[PDB]
RNA sequence: CCGAUAACGAACGAGACUCUGGCAUGCUAACUAGUUACGCGACCCCCGAGCGGUCGGCGUCCCCCAACUUCUUAGAGGGACAAGUGGCGUUCAGCCACCCGAGAUUGAGCAAUAACAGGUCUGUGAUGCCCUUAGAUGUCCGGGGCUGCACGCGCGCUACACUGACUGGCUCAGCGUGUGCCUACCCUACGCCGGCAGGCGCGGGUAACCCGUUGAACCCCAUUCGUGAUGGGGAUCGGGGAUUGCAAUUAUUCCCCAUGAACGAGGAAUUCCCAGUAAGUGCGGGUCAUAAGCUUGCGUUGAUUAAGUCCCUGCCCUUUGUACACACCGCC
C-alpha cells in the first residue's frame, strides 16, 4: 500500500518471485521445512495446510 | 435524648474504635483533640473525613474515639476508618439516608479504605527463612 | 486544657522551666558525672536534664495511675549497640528516676501510692498543668 | 569570630583549635569523649566552644584538673587507673605515660611467667577467642 | 478545602497532563487529587491499576528506597511534601505541574529492548507503554538527587527540587533528563 | 576526590558578604553558605539564626533536621 | 530525511515475544493518520486502549 | 477436564480435607476479657476549659443487686461460591474484563507408585554380626582438649553514614513465656542503697488474675554535627568493679572506666522473590546455673519491580533417534 500509493500508474498487479527452492535433506530438518514423524505417520504423502 | 453509635475501624492490629454522641462536637482520639496525634506528616490523614465532608458534618457529633493494638501509622487508618464509619452510622440510623449516601459517596470516591476494612494482614514465617518467603542463602560448592 | 490539649512536647519544655524558675527541686552531685542509662553513648548536653525529665516523669504519672521506679527505667529506653552485635533494649537508670520521683516528693509534685507506686498528688497535680493553660494560652501558634 | 588560635599544642600532644573544645581534649591517650566533658564540666569551661579559641588559664586549668582528677570531685568511674598495684594508687594516666604502664604490666605478666604475658609477647589474642578464621595480618 | 480537595497547601486543580500517552497513567487528579502521599495502598495487586495511582506518592515510594532506608514512608513523605514548597519558591504555579512536566520530559519517547540476537546482542528499538519511560525516569531522578546528596549535605528535599525542574524544563542539567537522551541515544544507534 | 574544608568562622571580609551575599539568594540552607562561601556549616547551622537579627533574610518554614530558608521578603 | 513524532497505540495486544519475553508486539494506529497501521514491538506493559511513541515511522519491527 | 475416542466404566496421587489467615453493630455468652458506654451516683484536684452554670479530659471510688457485648475472648453460624453481566474462547472445558464485594488464587500440613550403600548404629532398653572386656574402649575425678594458628572455603552480624550520626523528648504488640518443674530448683511486680553491673528491701503469680493499658525499635517527634575514616565505625588490647557458678586460668557472662583498628559500597562469581511480598526493626520462644552473632515465630515499619517467557539452569508430558540399560558423570 506504500507502492499502490506511490504508483505513477492505476491499480497495477505487482509481479511475483517464482523461486524453485530445493533443499538437501540436512538443512531441510534443520530449517523446519518437513520435521520427523511417528511410525504410522511417516506414510501419510498428503500435503495438508 | 441524643445519639450514642459506636462504630470501629481496623488496619493490621490496630482496632480503634470511635464513637459519636451528639454535642457541640469538637472530636477527639483517645483524650485529644485531631491537631496532635503527631505521626504529624499525615495529620490531613485524619481530618480528610472532616474535610472533605465538611466541618458543619460533625457540628452536632461529639466523637471520642479510643485506640490499642497494631502501631503508630496503622493506628491512624484505624482511626480515620473509625470516624468515617461512625459518622456513617451517624447520618444512617436516626438521621437520614440521603447525606449518609452523600456521604458515603463524598468518601468512597476516594476510599482510602475508609469505610472498607483493608483486608490484608501479615503472612507467617515459615522455617528456612528470615521472613515468609525469603530463605538462608544457599551455600552451594 | 489538660496535658494532653496542650501540644504534650511543649509541655515538658515550660514545666523543666517552671521547675528552674521555682529555684528549688533539690540537684545533687552524681548530676555532672551521670551517663543517664547505660543504654546512652556520652552524657547530655543541656546540662539540667531532671528539671525537664523531672517534668517529665512527673507529666507520665499524670497521665498514669501509678508508676514504679522499674516502670520510670522501662518507659526511658532505646537501642543499645553493644557494637558488631545486634542493638538491644535496655531499661533506663534507676538511681535518676528515683530520685526525680524523691525529688517530685520534696515538692509534694508526687506521693507513694497505695498498692505501691509513685502517682501525682493534687498539689502537683496543679503546678503540672496550671501552666497547661499557660502553654496553650501562652500563645496560639 | 576571633580566627586567632589557628591550633594549639596540649599537655605534650598535638592538638587542633578548630575542634570543639570536648572533642580537642580527645586526643590526648588516656582520654576518650566521657571524661574529657566532665573535665570541661569541673572546670566550668564553657563547652559550646573551640579549643583554638580560651586562655592559657582555661587550658591549664584543664591539666590540673585531668592530670589531678579526684581533688576536683570526679569520682573514681573516671579513672582509667584502678587501683594500679605498684602501690595501691587510682588516679588518671596520660600521655605516653599509659604507654609506660601498658608496657610495665605486660612486662610484668611476662617476667612472672604467666599465659597472658606469653601470648603478647608471641603476637596472638590475650582474650580467649578463637584465631582459627580471625587475626590474619 | 470542603470546596475542594487541596493538598497539605497546595492546588491540584489547573494542572493539566501536557503530552497524550502519559495522560490516563499519570492520575494527579482522577476527579481524585489526594491531600497526601501516605496512603494505605494496593496498586501492586492487579497489573494496570498501577497507573492510578498517585504520581506524588508513587514518587515517594521510589523514594524511600536503598538498603538502611526501606518502608520509611513517614520519614520520605516529608521530603516530598517539603521539595515542592521550594519549587514554587522558584519557579511559581503549582510544583505540580513541575513533577508531573517533568515526569512527561525526563521520560523518554522510546527505547532499547535487548532481544537474544543469537550472540552479539543488538538491542531492538522499541515504543515503549509508559511505564519503563515512566519508572526510569522516576528512579533516575530519585537516584539522580539520592546520588548527588551523598557528600554535599544538600536536602534531599533540594536535590530532588533541582532535578524535578532541571527535568521539568527539558534543562539538560539533571540525573533523569541526562539518561533519557541516551536510552533514546543507544536506540539511534541501533536504528 | 570531593575534599573540601572551610574556616570555622567567618573572615570580617566574608562576612560582610553573608551579610552582603546572603541578600543575594534565595533557596537558603547550611548547605548553601557552606558550599558558595567556604562556612564550616555549624558555624554556617550558626550564622543562619545570627543572619534572623532582624529577618534579612526569611523562613518558610524550619523543620525540625532542615531549616528550609527563603530569599528576603522583597516586591 | 524524515523526523516526525507520531504517537498511536495498536488497537489489540496481539502476542508477547522476544527472547525473555519482552517485547508485546503491537499493531498501532498512527493516531497522526488514521489510514496508516504499522506493526511494532514494545518494551512496557500496554493494553487497548493505551498512546505509544517510535523515532521511526517506518521500520515496521519484524519477528524479533 | 471435555472431546475427539478399540474403549467403557474404576482406584491411588493432585483435587476434596485439616489447621490457618483475613467480611461478619447477624447469635451465645463471659468479674480468669473487656469492659462499654453509661447511670454516670461519685473523689476529685483547676488535671484542665470556663465569672459561674456547664464542659474536655486522664486518674481513680469504686463497688455493684448498671448494662452490655461497640473492640477482647471463644463457641455455635453464615459467607465466597468464576456466584452476576460484557467480551474472548471448537462458542464445550474454560480464559479475560467489569458489578456487587474477601472476585473465581491469604499461607502451611497432610503428600502416591517407586526409588537412592543419601543420612542416621553417637535420638532410641531398636540392634545384626564383629571387636573390647578388669591394666578393662565397663563408670568416672582432675586436669586438658574439643576454642588451639603461616593459610582455605561455609552459612551470620556491623559498617561504611547525614533520607544520616550521637543530644532532649512521645509513644504504638504478639506469639509466647513463666514459680513453686522426676530430685533442686522460676516468673517477677513495688521499697531503699549504688553510677552500673548490680546491690540490698520487701509484694502477686496452675496464671486471660501477677509480671502485665506486656508502656519498643525502628519508628515518631525535640536539640548537636557538618561531609572529617569524623561523633560512623567501632575491632584489638590497659586497667578496675559486679554476677553465675565449689571453680572462669582457656578475656564464662555482665557492668564501669581506658586503648582505640580495617571498612568511604566491595575484584572473579552467584540466591530471593510478586503483596502485606523484599528490606529494616525489635521483641518472644527454642537453646539457658551461667548465658547468645544460632535458629523458629511474632508483629511493627513497610518499598521498588516481573504478572511473562523459556533466553540460561533444571522439571513434566508427547513424537523420535539411540552400539547408552553402573543409563552420557555412558558407551568407545
Amino acid at each position: 500500500r506504500d507502492i499502490s500509493e506511490a504508483s505513477v500508474f492505476d491499480a497495477y498487479v505487482l509481479p511475483k518471485l517464482y523461486v524453485k527452492l530445493h533443499y538437501c535433506v540436512s538443512c531441510a530438518i534443520h530449517s523446519k521445512v518437513v520435521r520427523n514423524r511417528s511410525r504410522e505417520a511417516r506414510k501419510d504423502r498428503t500435503p495438508p495446510p | 435524648p441524643l445519639q450514642s453509635v459506636q462504630v470501629f475501624g481496623r488496619k493490621k492490629t490496630a482496632t480503634a474504635v470511635a464513637h459519636c454522641k451528639r454535642g457541640n462536637g469538637l472530636i477527639k482520639v483517645n483524650g485529644r483533640p485531631l491537631e496532635m496525634i503527631e505521626p504529624r506528616t499525615l495529620q490531613y490523614k485524619l481530618l480528610e473525613p472532616v474535610l472533605l465532608l465538611g466541618k458543619e458534618r460533625f457540628a452536632g457529633v461529639d466523637i471520642r474515639v479510643r485506640v490499642k493494638g497494631g502501631g503508630h501509622v496503622a493506628q491512624i487508618y484505624a482511626i480515620r476508618q473509625s470516624i468515617s464509619k461512625a459518622l456513617v452510622a451517624y447520618y444512617q440510623k436516626y438521621v437520614d439516608e440521603a447525606s449518609k449516601k452523600e456521604i458515603k459517596d463524598i468518601l468512597i470516591q476516594y476510599d482510602r479504605t475508609l469505610l472498607v476494612a483493608d483486608p490484608r494482614r501479615c503472612e507467617s514465617k515459615k522455617f528456612g527463612g528470615p521472613g515468609a518467603r525469603a530463605r538462608y542463602q544457599k551455600s552451594y560448592r | 486544657v489538660t496535658v494532653k490539649d496542650v501540644n504534650q512536647q511543649e509541655f515538658v519544655r515550660a514545666l523543666a522551666a517552671f521547675l528552674k524558675k521555682s529555684g528549688k527541686l533539690k540537684v545533687p552531685e552524681w548530676v555532672d558525672t551521670v551517663k543517664l542509662a547505660k543504654h546512652k553513648e556520652l552524657a547530655p548536653y543541656d546540662e539540667n536534664w531532671f528539671y525537664t525529665r523531672a517534668a517529665s516523669t512527673a507529666r507520665h504519672l499524670y497521665l498514669r495511675g501509678g508508676a514504679g521506679v522499674g516502670s520510670m527505667t522501662k518507659i526511658y529506653g532505646g537501642r543499645q549497640r553493644n557494637g558488631v552485635m545486634p542493638s538491644h533494649f535496655s531499661r533506663g537508670s534507676k538511681s535518676v528516676a528515683r530520685r526525680v520521683l524523691q525529688a517530685l516528693e520534696g515538692l509534694k509534685m508526687v506521693e507513694k501510692d497505695q498498692d505501691g507506686g509513685r502517682k501525682l498528688t493534687p498539689q502537683g497535680q496543679r503546678d503540672l498543668d496550671r501552666i497547661a493553660g499557660q502553654v496553650a494560652a501562652a500563645n496560639k501558634k | 569570630p576571633e580566627k586567632f588560635q589557628h591550633i594549639l599544642r596540649v599537655l605534650n600532644t598535638n592538638i587542633d583549635g578548630r575542634r570543639k573544645i570536648a572533642f580537642a581534649i580527645t586526643a590526648i591517650k588516656g582520654v576518650g569523649r566521657r571524661y574529657a566533658h566532665v573535665v570541661l564540666r569541673k572546670a566550668d569551661i564553657d563547652l559550646t566552644k573551640r579549643a583554638g579559641e580560651l586562655t592559657e588559664d582555661e587550658v591549664e586549668r584543664v591539666i590540673t584538673i585531668m592530670q589531678n582528677p579526684r581533688q576536683y570531685k570526679i569520682p573514681d568511674w573516671f579513672l582509667n587507673r584502678q587501683k594500679d598495684v605498684k602501690d595501691g594508687k587510682y588516679s588518671q594516666v596520660l600521655a605516653n605515660g599509659l604507654d609506660n604502664k601498658l608496657r610495665e604490666d605486660l612486662e610484668r605478666l611476662k617476667k612472672i611467667r604467666a599465659h597472658r604475658g606469653l601470648r603478647h609477647f608471641w603476637g596472638l589474642r590475650v582474650r580467649g577467642q578463637h584465631t582459627k578464621t580471625t587475626g590474619r595480618r | 478545602t470542603p470546596d475542594i480537595k487541596l493538598f497539605g497547601k497546595w492546588s491540584t486543580d489547573d494542572v493539566q497532563i501536557n503530552d497524550i500517552s502519559l495522560q490516563d497513567y499519570i492520575a494527579v487528579k482522577e476527579k481524585y487529587a489526594k491531600y497526601l502521599p501516605h496512603s494505605a495502598g494496593r496498586y501492586a495487586a492487579k497489573r494496570f491499576r498501577k497507573a492510578q495511582c498517585p504520581i506524588v506518592e508513587r514518587l515517594t515510594n521510589s523514594m524511600m528506597m536503598h538498603g538502611r532506608n526501606n518502608g520509611k514512608k513517614l520519614m520520605t513523605v516529608r521530603i516530598v511534601k517539603h521539595a515542592f514548597e521550594i519549587i514554587h519558591l522558584l519557579t511559581g504555579e503549582n510544583p505540580l505541574q513541575v513533577l508531573v512536566n517533568a515526569i512527561i520530559n525526563s521520560g523518554p519517547r522510546e527505547d532499547s529492548t535487548r532481544i537474544g540476537r543469537a550472540g552479539t546482542v543488538r538491542r531492538q528499538a522499541v515504543d515503549v507503554s509508559p511505564l519503563r519511560r515512566v519508572n526510569q525516569a522516576i528512579w533516575l531522578l530519585c537516584t539522580g538527587a539520592r546520588e548527588a546528596a551523598f557528600r554535599n549535605i544538600k536536602t534531599i528535599a533540594e536535590c530532588l527540587a533541582d532535578e524535578l525542574i532541571n527535568a521539568a524544563k527539558g534543562s539538560s542539567n539533571s540525573y533523569a533528563i541526562k539518561k533519557k537522551d541516551e536510552l533514546e541515544r543507544v536506540a539511534k544507534s541501533n536504528r | 576526590r570531593d575534599k573540601l574544608n572551610n574556616l570555622v568562622l567567618f573572615d570580617k571580609a566574608t562576612y560582610d558578604k553573608l551579610c552582603k551575599e546572603v541578600p543575594n539568594y534565595k533557596l537558603i540552607t547550611p548547605a548553601v553558605v557552606s558550599e558558595r562561601l567556604k562556612i564550616r556549616g555549624s558555624l554556617a547551622r550558626a550564622a543562619l539564626q545570627e543572619l534572623l537579627s532582624k529577618g534579612l533574610i526569611k523562613l518558610v518554614s524550619k523543620h525540625r533536621a532542615q531549616v528550609i530558608y527563603t530569599r528576603n521578603t522583597k516586591g | 530525511r524524515v523526523q516526525p513524532i507520531k504517537l498511536a497505540r495498536v488497537t489489540k495486544v496481539l502476542g508477547r515475544t522476544g527472547s525473555q519475553g519482552q517485547c508485546t508486539q503491537v499493531r498501532v494506529e498512527f493516531m497522526d493518520d488514521t489510514s496508516r497501521s504499522i506493526i511494532r514491538n514494545v518494551k512496557g506493559p500496554v493494553r487497548e486502549g493505551d498512546v505509544l511513541t517510535l523515532l521511526e515511522s517506518e521500520r515496521e519491527a519484524r519477528r524479533l
